[PDB]
């Protein structure tokens, strides 16, 4: 909610993203994630075919 | 095709203990004695007869007319067809002809 | 006959990006936490 | 999910005059959400379009 | 679609509403009736309502075979005991049926009977589905087998045995039995239908559709944690109960920076009086060029800065009022220059002719919207007020 001329002077970017950690002077993005989903039928063929 | 008895709902089977065969329950004392035909079978299986006459078998089956090539036409290929799966699906035929160095066999 | 077109469909996109979109799923994500 | 514009008997739900409005500010996205003039579409839904 | 035929009339008969069960049997075709089999005993418990019901089996028909049933017989009951025994003979004279429940809750089913002209319905007490049971393999081989041969949190309200043994709590009663063929059935039918005037104007089903949909369809929530203060932008379309007509015309007037009057009739809609809105107008608009536009602190609160990415500053609407008396001063300013006047960045004069303004090449900058019949609406009285307004305004800016 700060404007601009106050992230003047917190020493920020107005421009910046954000949505990063900050852990011991390191940014740390913890990325997104895929999986398939649960609960659903799967019909697969085997190693063999079956 | 199956059938199930009335009085309990399971699956009977055949035998004969008596001076004729009887359609019988095993859990409860069901019995339906057979005395007339049924039309309808299980559809059986045995498989690919490919080789049980390779080569040039009994020439038994000689034959006059036959097709004939597009393109070449020497003398020796007589006509064939065959069949695909099982009772009730259709029958490919195969036009395949053969002197040497090619890969020639038409459908 | 000339179907009429609607020249203004691309503002939508900036009225979307002003509440949703970019980076802001990080953000809904962790508020929600 | 991603939003797409309503098409009913062949044209669309949106207009010149509601592109208009939102120019001048009287209206925002969410209220073409609530007037059925958009809605999203999921990856499974939009096989059925 | 006029109507055709038929508009046959509905009837509720509350005769059996709590005595009406439906019976069902999935192993049984229904072409093949049990009314032919006599039927001997039966049993039921009202609560967790659960039947069982025997049934005879005929011997001396031949399909019977009579050397497995002797042979069942000896496997199930005892050799020579017979003082409890599941069967009189020495075969199996029955075959029993067991139960199970459906839907806890039948509400919502009902029994309807046909008849010519009307049709009469009857709330469901229940509905029971029934099998053969195969219990007697394990009473045989129960026999076979007799014939062989500081505590921790409780769990026990998970366990199976439990519920048997809750259900066996239950007293067990006997039912009497009638067939369809029996014209005791008929008799009985009799209460199906219900007696009263055919023509009857029904006291309940007061509820308009509006008041249906609201009640098959509660909202979502009962109550909400927050209240809609709306200092942002929210739905606006949607002219919100919860929100007074006065804020309404100040978040409006805080979206859009100029608007004429019959905007506002356009979007409040007639439904609210034209009149009233006056008094929210002149708290929070003013006439230039006869279109009304928001104040400056409005815009401008005086605990807040400049925002813009330019200069910082003290928050001085002065600049605003000035740009605004040059418009109504004149239909159209051409000074570049403001910030030769006012003292401010350039970047604040783009901003402040931007809300208001728009730009005509080589010739400075244009009220953004046209002139108008203010003199349309029966207000001058109101003219004449901004008007001595503005004159001492101008009076108190020319300070500096
Ligand atoms: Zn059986």
């Amino acid at each position: 909610g700060k404007t601009p001329a106050e992230f003047a002077k917190l020493n920020e970017c107005p421009l910046d993203p954000g949505g990063y950690f900050i852990v011991k002077g390191v940014e740390k993005v913890i990325l997104i994630q895929e999986q398939l989903s649960k609960n659903r039928i799967i019909v697969e063929a085997d190693r063999k075919g079956a | 095709m199956l059938l199930f008895c009335p009085g309990c709902g399971n699956g009977l089977i055949v035998e004969e203990g008596q001076r004729c065969h009887r359609f019988s329950c095993n859990t409860c004392p069901y019995v339906h004695n057979i005395t007339r035909k049924v039309t309808n079978r299980k559809y059986p299986k045995l498989k690919e007869v490919d080789d049980v006459l390779g080569g040039a078998a009994a020439w038994e089956n000689v034959d006059s007319t036959a097709e004939s090539c597009p393109k070449c036409e020497h003398p020796r290929a007589y006509f064939m067809q065959l069949q695909t799966r099982s009772a009730d699906e259709p029958m490919t035929t195969f036009y395949k002809c053969c002197n040497a160095q090619c890969g020639h066999r038409w459908r | 006959a000339p179907i009429p077109t609607v020249e203004e469909k691309w503002r939508l996109l900036p009225a979307f990006l002003k509440v949703k979109g970019l980076v802001k799923q990080h953000i809904d994500s962790f508020n929600y936490f | 999910c991603r939003p797409y514009i309503i098409v009913k008997k062949q044209k669309p739900a949106v207009t010149n005059k509601h592109m208009e409005e939102l120019a001048q500010g009287y209206r925002n996205f969410e209220d073409f959400l609530h007037e059925s003039l958009v809605e999203y579409l999921d990856v499974n839904e939009e096989n059925d379009c | 679609d006029d109507p055709v035929v038929q508009e046959i009339d509905v009837y509720l008969a509350k005769s059996l509403a709590e005595k009406l069960y439906l019976f069902q049997y999935p192993v049984r075709p229904a072409s093949m009736t049990y009314d032919d089999i006599p039927h001997l005993s039966a049993k039921i418990k009202p609560k967790q309502q659960k039947v069982e019901l025997e049934m005879a089996i005929d011997t001396l028909n031949p399909n019977y075979c009579r050397s497995k049933g002797e042979q069942i017989a000896l496997n199930v009951d005892g050799a020579c005991a017979d003082e409890t025994s599941t069967y009189s003979s020495k075969l199996m004279d029955k075959q029993t049926f067991c139960s199970s429940q459906t839907t806890s809750n039948t509400s919502r089913y009902a029994a309807a009977l046909y008849r010519q002209g009307e049709l009469h319905l009857t709330p469901l007490h229940g509905i029971l589905q029934l099998r053969p049971s195969f219990s007697y393999l394990d009473k045989a081989d129960a026999k076979h087998r007799e014939r062989e041969a500081e505590q921790a949190r409780q769990r026990r309200v998970q366990s199976y045995e439990f519920l048997q043994k809750k259900h066996a709590e239950e007293p067990w009663v006997h039912l009497h039995y009638y067939g369809l063929r029996d014209s005791r059935s008929e008799h009985e039918r009799q209460y199906l239908l219900c007696p009263g005037s055919s023509g009857v104007e029904n006291t309940e089903l007061v509820k308009s559709p509006s008041e249906y949909l609201m009640m098959l369809m509660p909202p979502s929530q009962e109550e909400e944690k927050d209240k809609p203060v709306a200092p942002s932008n929210v739905l606006s379309m949607a002219q919100l109960r919860t929100l007074p007509l006065a804020d309404q015309i100040k978040i409006l007037m805080k979206n859009v920076k100029v608007m004429p009057f019959a905007n506002l009739m356009s979007l409040l809609g007639p439904s609210i009086d034209s009149v009233a809105v006056l008094r929210g107008i002149q708290k929070v608009a003013m006439l230039v060029q006869g279109n009304w536009v928001v104040k400056s602190d409005i815009l401008y609160p005086k605990d807040s800065s400049s925002p813009h990415s330019g200069v910082p500053a003290e928050v001085l609407c002065r600049g605003r009022d000035f740009v605004m008396w040059k418009f109504t001063q004149s239909r159209w300013v051409v000074r570049k220059e403001v910030a030769t006047v006012t003292k401010l960045c350039a970047e604040d004069v783009k901003d402040f002719l931007e809300h208001m303004a728009v730009v005509r090449i080589n010739k400075g900058w244009e009220f953004i919207l046209p002139y108008d019949g203010e003199f349309i609406k029966k207000h001058p009285d109101v003219v004449q007020r901004q008007h001595m307004l503005w004159t001492g305004i101008q009076a108190k800016l020319e300070k500096v």
